[PDB]
């Protein structure tokens, strides 16, 4: 900020800008590991569910007209557009029941 | 206009021929080739356990 | 998977939390004169989470977030001066933040 | 795996939905004079899903499918011109699709 104020305010340069993306808001997920473990939820289940739901998971390959192409699994558009959709996900516990 | 189908046709019929040509070093594709998309509904999965 | 919609009333809200799932059970009653609603069928219930009489909805592209995660908005003050007012965001409806 | 066919009548349709799978059970009655049908054998029951009096059937060869899955048929337009018209594909009978 100091440099770009001395520089962007300096007429020697037509423009000076961050070749790069500016900082952006992030939505940190605080996971109570103790609470999740008590409910019988493994960290693996949470990680896999989040990754497949939002980051899209490539499972394996399929033959499309003779070419091997990826099969990608991801959550539906309407079910991943808001932060509340993150909280509306469910994961299985050790007893087979689903915990949001 | 399905850019997906057109891109798949380009990948199958055009990009490989061009990449074979002498002189071409790299072919950077400004699109993505076809793949099998599985849009899951998590709430239906919750309902079916 | 269908467009079948039925109105009903909330009857019972359990006071005990299921230990395995950490969730509370609720029971509502729905009229089924035609017999369309079959037992065991998985259904979605839209339940009201209360009425906010003074809900302020602003475009999401009008809310800024600082390095500490605090949300703020630029307001047009007196003399066409731009002021910074800190706000707290509620739920999200489409493209608009509830303040 | 065999060429044994038996005609029968629909006796009962269940009202409760199976919780683990979400499908309803149905029971038909089939005459078994020769003792060919043995209990516990896996069988596939073709059941009528209703009669439509105004359906259109077009041979499967006459329907092309584009890369998007939108099926089309080619029609003889005015002046004997070939027109690619998108159609919605219904049921499958022999070698003729339902349009």
């Amino acid at each position: 900020d100091e440099v770009l104020g001395k520089v962007n305010g300096n007429p020697k340069f037509l423009y000076a800008m961050m070749e790069g993306l500016a900082e952006a808001p992030q939505l940190r997920l605080v996971i109570d590991r103790e609470q999740a473990r008590t409910l019988g939820v493994s960290f693996e289940a949470i990680s896999s569910a989040l990754s497949t739901a939002f980051g899209s998971s490539v499972i394996n390959d399929f033959a499309n007209a003779g070419r091997q192409q990826r099969v990608v699994v991801q959550a539906e558009q309407a079910e991943r557009m808001t932060p509340e959709s993150v909280l509306r996900l469910h994961v299985p516990n050790d007893s087979g029941s689903l915990v949001p | 206009a399905n850019t997906t189908a057109l891109a798949d046709y380009a990948v199958r019929n055009v990009n490989n021929e061009i990449r074979r040509l002498p002189g071409v070093g790299k072919l950077q594709f400004f699109d993505s080739e076809a793949a099998m998309r599985v849009w899951i509904d998590p709430q239906k999965l919750v309902g079916y356990g | 998977g269908t467009d079948i919609e039925r109105k009903g009333t909330l009857l019972f809200t359990d006071i005990s939390v299921d230990r395995s799932t950490g969730q509370i059970a609720l029971r509502g009653q729905f009229d089924n004169p035609e017999g369309v609603l079959l037992p065991g069928m998985y259904v979605r219930v839209r339940t009201p989470q209360g009425l906010n009489q003074n809900a302020i909805l602003v475009p999401q592209r009008a809310v800024q977030r600082s390095a500490d995660g605090q949300a703020s908005v630029m307001l047009l003050g007196e003399g066409d001066t731009v002021e910074v007012r800190q706000v707290t965001t509620g739920a999200m409806q489409g493209s608009r933040w509830q303040i």
